[PDB]
């Protein structure tokens, strides 16, 4: 599983580089206070919010890369799937952050998954 | 220029610029939240073939604020 999460994080890192030359005015639900208790719920919110980027930007490489993240992340959560969580917040009650801060936290949670993979 | 935008349920929009390449955003009404995965954005894009501009189709969905 960690191998799959490694590819996911490398893509997120690529996106960081990519948007250095792309104007981004999108704000997204960001859970920087994610915890193991609700780690799958939090990951799913990050994954869901990416679709927003796909809708708002036509940049080819950016699109292919975020889509590449979804394919792999969903596959992994699907394949190596575990329990069901409770007492977790809905995505819509998280604060909205700039895409850059959203990505930084996204990278941090994927790192958590890699560390406990 | 682009025509008036469509109305989205539980949302409002105040278009500042109707010109091509303009990017505007709907704002969900108080008590409602932009559903995760949906976008508040619409952009005025031109059909070079006919010189007619139109707003991109919004995917926005405003749902009841879960925190209420």
């Amino acid at each position: 599983s960690s191998g799959n999460w490694i590819d996911v994080r490398y893509d997120l890192e690529k996106i960081e580089s990519l948007i250095q030359s792309i104007h981004i005015d999108t704000t997204l639900y960001t859970d920087s206070d994610f915890h193991p208790s609700c780690k799958v719920t939090a990951m799913n919110c990050f994954l869901l919010e990416l679709q927003v980027i796909l809708h708002e930007y036509s940049n080819m490489t950016l699109n292919e890369t975020v889509r590449n993240v979804l394919y792999l992340a969903n596959s992994t959560l699907s394949s190596n799937k575990n329990v069901a969580e409770s007492g977790c917040k809905e995505c819509e009650e998280l604060e909205e952050k700039t895409f850059t801060e959203f990505l930084q936290s996204f990278i941090r949670i994927v790192q958590m998954f890699i560390n406990t993979s | 220029t682009c025509p008036p935008p469509v109305s989205i349920e539980h949302a409002d929009i105040r278009v500042k610029n109707y010109s091509v390449n303009s990017r505007e955003r709907y704002v969900c009404n108080s008590g409602f939240k932009r559903k995760a995965g949906t976008s508040t954005l619409i952009e005025c894009v031109i059909n070079k073939n006919t010189n007619v501009a139109h707003w991109t189709t919004p995917s926005l969905k405003c749902i009841r604020d879960p925190s209420l």
